[PDB]
């Protein structure tokens, strides 16, 4: 349901 | 960025003396986050006050809500107290039964 | 019926005194319904709607584990933006998420989000496309151009169309009674005299679920949005809304305006008047 952001900012 | 907090401070359900209720102080729409937010009877600090988690609108400002359960007689005067970043002094807001 | 599933994430890095803190809160429609902090005792994701009780410790284990890992993302970030912004090391800053779903009548995918500010401003979103990035700056482009070479759009498209919608159905059932309710609003008109002259009407709306509402003030037939005093909805703290909008009109006339509501739970909106 959460979700991981995935590349780096 | 700064945004000053908007603070209103109200009962959960309509005032009657004598009958338990909430007492709520809702601030939104600020920035930062760090806000300090008390709520006052008779000029004293309430102790068993919760609030809400930590949440913000379309606009990324942030909301809050403060309360705790009390039971308002004629006399009796609430408020809520907020110091933020952008407030050079505490701003009281006093609970008007009718706002 | 729209629904919507939404998660609300913050992290203010507090330079000398720790670890940025790290907050995390879950929505249905105007619902709250978890959350993760990451100063609370034992920080792990947590039910805060009683319907959620019903999820087992695999899916808290899970979900406490991918706000971890967004959690290193997120201290990782903050330094990232300082560097892009060229910004003094020891300030205390802001970055914040919002991500979710909006799904329509068939119950499917409507609009997608995931997007960020830094210190309170736009800094990155995903278009509606669910493909492009809207950068806000130049330093946001900088993070465009890197999530443009992965094909990073295509996995948050592939989450939102899917596991998203999938998960927001789940909790709709989950919660389904108090969900689907409506509570509508009970609304009444008050009287303040200001002067001599003019006096205050305040049209109230209160006790109502969800939290959108359109209270309006009319005069012979028209909208008196240009007069009216508006305040922001606000809770009540058990689950429903109050609002109230105001407009000052002279003495002995106030027979003449009408306070107009309007509200999911009413099929027909309601006309009122002192």
């Amino acid at each position: 349901s959460y979700v991981n952001t995935n590349m780096g900012l | 960025i700064q945004r000053t907090p908007k603070i209103q401070v109200y009962s959960r359900h309509p005032a009657e003396n004598g009958k338990s209720n909430f007492l709520n102080c809702y601030v939104s729409g600020f920035h930062p986050s760090d806000i300090e937010v008390d709520l006052l009877k008779n000029g004293e600090r309430i102790e068993k006050v919760e609030h809400s988690d930590l949440s913000f609108s379309k606009d990324w400002s942030f909301y809050l809500l403060y309360y705790t359960e009390f039971t308002p007689t004629e006399k009796d005067e609430y408020a809520c107290r907020v110091n933020h970043v952008t407030l050079s002094q505490p701003k009281i807001v006093k609970w008007d039964r009718d706002m | 019926g729209p629904h919507s599933l939404r998660y609300f994430v913050t992290a203010v890095s507090r330079p000398g005194l720790g670890e940025p803190r790290f907050i995390a809160v879950g929505y249905v429609d105007d619902t709250q319904f978890v959350r993760f902090d990451s100063d609370a005792d034992n920080p792990r994701f947590e039910p805060r709607a009683p319907w959620m009780e019903q999820e087992g410790p695999e899916y808290w284990e899970e979900q406490t584990q991918r706000a971890k890992s967004d959690e290193q993302w997120f201290r990782v970030s903050l330094r990232t933006a300082q560097r892009y912004y060229n910004q003094s090391k020891g300030g205390s800053h802001t970055f914040q998420r919002m991500f979710g779903c909006d799904v329509g009548s068939d119950w499917r995918l409507l609009r997608g989000y995931q997007q960020f500010a830094y210190d309170g401003r736009d800094y990155i979103a995903l278009n509606e496309d669910l493909k492009t990035w809207t950068a806000a700056d130049t330093a946001a482009l900088i993070t465009r151009r890197k999530w443009e070479q992965a094909g990073d759009a295509e996995y948050y498209r592939a989450y939102l169309e899917g596991e998203c919608v999938e998960w927001l159905r789940r909790y709709l059932e989950l919660g389904n009674e108090t969900l689907l309710r409506t509570d509508s609003p009970k609304a009444h008109v008050t009287y303040h005299p200001r002067s001599q002259v003019d006096v205050t009407l305040r049209c109230w709306a209160l006790g109502f679920y969800p939290a959108d509402i359109t209270l309006t003030w009319q005069l012979n037939g028209e909208d008196l949005t240009q007069d009216m005093e508006l305040v922001e909805t606000r809770p009540a703290g058990d689950g429903t809304f109050q609002k109230w909008a105001a407009v000052v009109v002279p003495l002995g006339k106030e027979q003449n305006y009408t306070c107009h509501v309007h509200h999911k739970g009413l099929p027909e909106p309601l006309t009122l008047r002192w």
